[PDB]
RNA sequence: AGGACCGAACCGACUAAUGUUGAAAAAUUAGCGGAUGACUUGUGGCUGGGGGUGAAAGGCCAAUCAAACCGGGAGAUAGCU
RNA sequence: ACACAGGUGGUCAGGUAGAGAAUACCAAGGCGCUUGAGAGAACUCGGGUGAAGGAACUAGGCAAAAUGGUGCCGUAACUUC
RNA sequence: AAUUCCUUGUCGGGUAAGUUCCGACCUGCACGAAUGGCGUAAUGAUGGCCAGGCUGUCUCCACCCGAGACUCAGUGAAAU
RNA sequence: CGAUGUCGGCUCAUCACAUCCUGGGGCUGAAGUAGGUCCCAAGGGUAUGGCUGUUCGCCAUUUAAAGUGGUACGCGAGCUGGGUUUAGAACGUCGUGAGACAGUUCGGUCCCUAUCUGCCGUGGGCGCUGGAGAACUGAGGGGGGCUGCUCCUAGUACGAGAGGACCGGAGUGGACGCAUCACUGGUGUUCGGGUUGUCAUGCCAAUGGCACUGCCCGGUAGCUAAAUGCGGAAGAGAUAAGUGCUGAAAGCAUCUAAGCACGAAACUUGCCCCGAGAUGAGUUCUCCCUGACCCUUUAAGGGUCCUGAAGGAACGUUGAAGACGACGACGUUGAUAGGCCGGGUGUGUAAGCGCAGCGAUGCGUUGAGCUAACCGGUACUAAUGAACCGUGAGGCUUAACCU
């Protein structure tokens, strides 16, 4: 049973998941569109959007929080310089998921996850 | 939700004083022997507080005649007549369960000054 | 919440210091004894000159438990160590003349009125 | 007599003046509209069909709409039936309210129990686990023996085994009615009733009382 | 545990009576490009609901 | 046809002894 | 000083679980014993089948041991299936 | 027999902590172990935590839990001292 | 008694309760002096028994984290 | 004998009744209480420990009771491996000896991925006669059925006293079952914090990685028991043993032959769940389709054009639903999920800056900062216009009504 539980396990341990979503969050912020598995894209929405939300208010504290997460000053800077003002008047929903068929190697359902004003 | 909130807001005391974990409170509870209804005082250290609206609770620990005694009071219960902070304690934890494994000078808290 | 093999302290001046529950009385397959419930005990530790000897088999009423007692409003009363009062095999009346530590409002029967009167505090 | 269809809002407590905490299930019993009356001549038994709540017009199928339309009542989230006693009598459209339980002391609450999915014999049938240690090979929570030898050379029907547990109709009988609030359309019954929060409950007067 | 008797080609067939694949009910046709695509998926050239979302 | 049989290999369980 | 003590490498193999159409024809994992000695290990040498070698278990002598393996007597013989 | 969790002698020996070639984290250097993707049932495996009780388990405390360092103090019967 | 059949011998100790254990007794079925007798400090992955501590061993299981199991794609066995 | 695994335990049972308890009776050397014995009764219930491999037995302490048997002395393709039952070793004993003993002693291995039957669950197909959405009836099946103690009746009946009821009523437990999470708690590697070693982010400060979640302390939702609600029934029908009424055969007598009455946890109901594949495929309510034409082996025939309804499926967002199917919710005329906003909850006073201190650190800003699965909101994101399946008034016979 998993009644009312959130967060996909993704056949990983907690440390791996956290590391993978830290990398994939950086990748999305860096490239503004990425191709990953549909379930990873749906989970990614719960890691990147709070970082964008956090990056609406530019303080030292919030930059250190957004560094604590991500751990990349090429991602932090872009969150607080480019994306922060961009989605300033947008109340959530910074990311769009577009289903794009099935991966050749393992028939994994794939999706593009892009920032909305790309 | 709003229905349960509208049921859990009308049974709620409006005169529950501010007390923190580590404080020494005196809880006066009603004791019923058939006809007679008197107030029994239970005084000790607040070791846990459950903030959950009408379901709010707090755990008071005292050393009563050698044997340690912990009473978990239901904050909004009509059996709890009066709560009164006798001493304000300076701790850094929400839950003082560690006080269970201490006796004497070791089981003392520093009095919080403003 | 006492069962067979549970070691209880003594809340009286009978001379017994440590007793072990060897049965929960009053039902087939009865698991646990709470405050008020009568248990069968063997005396594991006792003072040299007392009213009872080590290895004596007799009854006891459980008056404090760690698991504690719940009151009608949801409140619970938990103690630090399980303690009982020694009773006779035949009469089920206390051996001792002084009860030590507090007791609860569950002993307010016609059976344990001596264990209420001699109690300093009744929680 | 007849019952009402309600919704499990959740569980609360009622503190009484005499310092007792009554655990209560809050049942939202809004107007039950009678959508059909069964008689002895036509249908072949005495009963009313009740609807309650509201539903999306686009979700209401044309064979459901017409049924409500004949009754002259707004569509509800479903239809339930209640058998009648010899003395009882209701009409089409007649909105029945929770005031029906005004003098009723105990009720039976029937609901759809929470779904535990595929449950082992330990959880489902309270089977005892075998030794965790003392040499136990891969047989800690397994059922053990499921029969006898060549006689009878089969497993008996009704053998307690692993399978679907919960998500079935359950009736809890003889629950005290603590409060009946007709203004807020609330029924407060003492104790727990079957189902998740927001689940449909059928509430009837005590059959044992 | 293992079979005492060789199961028949008949029994084999009967077990495989549920193995048949289900063909996609129908393909959606984009409003702009005109390409057939899986419903709720982007087209092969990169259109979704008449919008050019990804370049090639 | 049939392949040449294997020499003895480790056995998981002792044959039950009936006596 | 020590067939001394604790403990890695190294040598071993007491317990348990796993594995048992194995990852493995003897292992893995967690613990375990010895660890300057009657120690351990590389290279090469010697001992041959009623023979070897054996701090002795009928142990070991190429995944084989109350008489190795290979070829031969040989299509032994089989009142048995 | 395998691109097999096994076996295989010698040499080299960085940093921080450490008694250490133990151990943890790193350097140089080398790798992610040649099916993946989901899901988050029973049950199995390998782990973590647990109210009250504490060997009542069981053939047996099997397994687990526990103890664990350094300095000072202190240390029984018995003894071949 | 690593030996005792009768036998759970008998009595005592330990336990609420002890076919095991320990100590006596002697009635040694069927000990006994280098196929050594009786002791014995130290030593033991040795056998038996009792404590303290400790605990999911158990009362009686609950939840959680991972690897399988389940579903999809690829490859593709076996005993019988 | 080209193998049917053997004791005991564990797990899970199922039947019999020669009944251990509870229920109903007759007789009693049955005053009462409590027994004895026989009859009826199988609904439910029917100890934990010490010792031993034990079954058993003895013992301790419970219980209303700790029933007796069958089921390959039920159950090792379910577990165990203590006993027994290989190879090692020793003692007593026998034997010159190899060895041996249903004498003892220490050590000594338990495979199988389930095809079929069966069983527990869960789908797909077709059927049920035009198609479809609901609500049902209930043939039939299953579950459940235990009982203590106290008080009142009553210190009454009964008895010389001692003692001490029936019947009836009330309360409160044990065990077992179902549900639930409001409370009390457990868990809570997705929340917050403390802290050891080390590495990194240039360094300080601040953070992150790794060390079992590094070690810990707390803890949200969910799940959950030790938590707290509820259950066993009453009543009815027909009875068992048994008790009778009236009543002859048989002028009497006689419960029986005719006729009539009472009588138990057994039986049939009553309570709960499944249930029309109940092919004997039932009922009720509602909804939908009211085109043309051609050939022929003129049939419940085939085919073309037009048409494509109700409803469904599919796809998508999903769910206290779930292995997968299934089931429920929602798809812009939209709160289905995520985000977002507000709140709550948890943790416990962030960072930065200032101040005090030589410094560790303390204090202020500040109950601060952060805060999962929660509550209330909110179309910001994703749930798309379509397409797809399903048709076009539904056979014959005979009745009764209608024209
Ligand atoms: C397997 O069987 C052989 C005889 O063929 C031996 O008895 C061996 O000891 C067995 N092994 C196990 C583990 O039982
Ligand atoms: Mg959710
Ligand atoms: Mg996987
Ligand atoms: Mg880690
Ligand atoms: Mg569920
Ligand atoms: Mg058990
Ligand atoms: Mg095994
Ligand atoms: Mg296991
Ligand atoms: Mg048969
Ligand atoms: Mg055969
Ligand atoms: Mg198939
Ligand atoms: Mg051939
Ligand atoms: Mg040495
Ligand atoms: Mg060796
Ligand atoms: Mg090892
Ligand atoms: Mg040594
Ligand atoms: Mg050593
Ligand atoms: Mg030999
Ligand atoms: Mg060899
Ligand atoms: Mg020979
Ligand atoms: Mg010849
Ligand atoms: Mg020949
Ligand atoms: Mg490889
Ligand atoms: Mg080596
Ligand atoms: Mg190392
Ligand atoms: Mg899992
Ligand atoms: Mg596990
Ligand atoms: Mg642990
Ligand atoms: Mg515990
Ligand atoms: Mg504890
Ligand atoms: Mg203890
Ligand atoms: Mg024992
Ligand atoms: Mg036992
Ligand atoms: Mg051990
Ligand atoms: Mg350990
Ligand atoms: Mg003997
Ligand atoms: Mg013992
Ligand atoms: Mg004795
Ligand atoms: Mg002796
Ligand atoms: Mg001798
Ligand atoms: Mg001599
Ligand atoms: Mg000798
Ligand atoms: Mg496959
Ligand atoms: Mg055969
Ligand atoms: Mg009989
Ligand atoms: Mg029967
Ligand atoms: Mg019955
Ligand atoms: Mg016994
Ligand atoms: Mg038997
Ligand atoms: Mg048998
Ligand atoms: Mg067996
Ligand atoms: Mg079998
Ligand atoms: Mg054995
Ligand atoms: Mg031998
Ligand atoms: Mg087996
Ligand atoms: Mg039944
Ligand atoms: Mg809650
Ligand atoms: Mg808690
Ligand atoms: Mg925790
Ligand atoms: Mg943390
Ligand atoms: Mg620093
Ligand atoms: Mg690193
Ligand atoms: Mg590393
Ligand atoms: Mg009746
Ligand atoms: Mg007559
Ligand atoms: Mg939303
Ligand atoms: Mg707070
Ligand atoms: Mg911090």
């Amino acid at each position: 049973m998993r009644h009312r539980k959130s967060g996909r396990q993704l056949n990983r341990n907690s440390s791996h998941r956290q590391a993978m979503f830290r990398n994939m969050a950086g990748s999305l912020v860096r490239h503004e569109i990425i191709k990953t598995t549909l379930p990873k894209a749906k989970e990614l929405r719960r890691v990147v959007e709070p970082l964008i939300t956090l990056a609406k208010t530019d303080s030292v504290a919030n930059r250190r929080l957004a560094f604590a997460r991500t751990r990349d000053n090429e991602i932090v800077a872009k969150l607080f310089n480019e994306l922060g003002p961009r989605f300033a008047s947008r109340a959530g929903g910074y990311t769009r998921i577009l289903k794009c068929g099935f991966r050749a190697g393992d028939n994994a359902p794939m999706a593009y996850i892009e920032l909305v004003d790309r | 939700s709003n229905i349960i909130k509208q049921l859990e807001q009308e049974q709620m005391k409006q005169d529950v004083p501010s007390f923190r974990p580590g404080d020494t409170v005196e809880v006066k509870v009603w004791v019923v022997e058939g006809s007679k209804k008197r107030l029994q005082a239970f005084e000790g250290v607040v070791i846990a507080i459950r903030n959950r609206g009408l379901h709010s609770a707090f755990t008071v620990r005292k050393i009563s005649n050698g044997e340690g005694v912990e009473r978990v009071f239901q904050t909004h219960s009509p059996v709890v007549d009066s709560i009164s902070v006798k001493r304000r304690g300076a701790v850094r934890k929400a839950k003082l369960y560690y006080l269970r494994e201490r006796t004497g000078k070791a089981a003392r808290i520093k009095e919080r000054l403003n | 919440m006492i069962q067979e093999q549970t070691m209880l302290n003594v809340a009286d001046n009978s001379g017994a210091r440590r007793v072990m529950c060897i049965k929960v009385l009053g039902g087939s397959h009865r698991r646990y004894a709470g405050v008020g419930d009568i248990i069968k005990i063997t005396i594991k530790e006792a003072i040299p000159r007392g009213k009872v000897k080590k290895g004596d088999v007799l009854k006891a009423v459980v008056v404090r438990t760690k698991k504690g007692v719940r009151r009608p409003d949801g409140s619970v009363i938990r103690f630090d160590g399980n303690a009982c009062v020694l009773l006779n095999n035949n009469s089920e009346q206390p051996i001792g003349t002084r009860i030590f530590g507090p007791v609860t409002r569950e002993l307010r029967s016609e059976k344990f009125m001596k264990i209420i009167s001699l109690a300093p505090e009744v929680l | 007599m007849i019952g009402l269809v309600g919704k499990k809002v959740g569980m609360t407590r009622i503190f009484t003046e005499d310092g007792v905490s009554i655990p209560v299930t809050v049942i939202e019993v809004e107007a039950n509209r009678v959508t059909q009356v069964k008689d002895l001549a036509n249908d072949g038994y005495r009963a009313i069909q009740v609807t309650t709540g509201a539903k999306k017009a686009n979700r209401v199928t044309k064979p459901e709409a017409g049924h409500f339309a004949k009754a002259g009542v707004e569509a509800g989230r479903g239809l339930w039936e209640f058998r009648l006693a010899e003395g009882e009598e209701f009409t089409v459209g007649q909105s029945i309210s929770v005031e029906l339980f005004a003098d009723v002391k105990k009720v039976d609450v029937t609901g759809t129990s929470k779904g535990k999915g595929f449950a082992g014999t330990v959880k489902r049938w309270n089977f005892r686990t075998q030794d965790a240690t003392h040499g136990n090979s891969l047989s800690h929570r397994v059922p053990g023996s499921i029969g006898q030898n060549q006689t009878p050379g089969k497993v008996f029907k009704g053998k307690k085994m692993a399978g679907q547990m919960g998500n079935e109709r359950v009736t809890v009988q003889s629950l005290d009615v603590v409060r009946v609030d007709a203004e807020r359309n609330l029924l407060l019954v003492k104790g727990a009733v079957p189902g998740a929060t927001g689940s449909d409950l059928i509430v009837k007067p005590a059959v044992k009382a | 545990a293992v079979q005492q008797n060789k199961p028949t080609r008949s029994k084999r067939g009967m077990r495989r009576s549920h193995d048949a694949l289900t063909a996609v009910t129908s393909l959606s046709v984009d409003k702009t490009s005109g390409e057939k695509h899986l419903r709720h998926h982007i087209t092969a050239d990169g259109y979704y609901r008449g919008r050019k979302v990804i370049a090639k | 046809g049939k392949p040449r049989p294997y020499s003895p290999r480790p056995t998981s369980h002792p044959r039950p002894i009936r006596v």
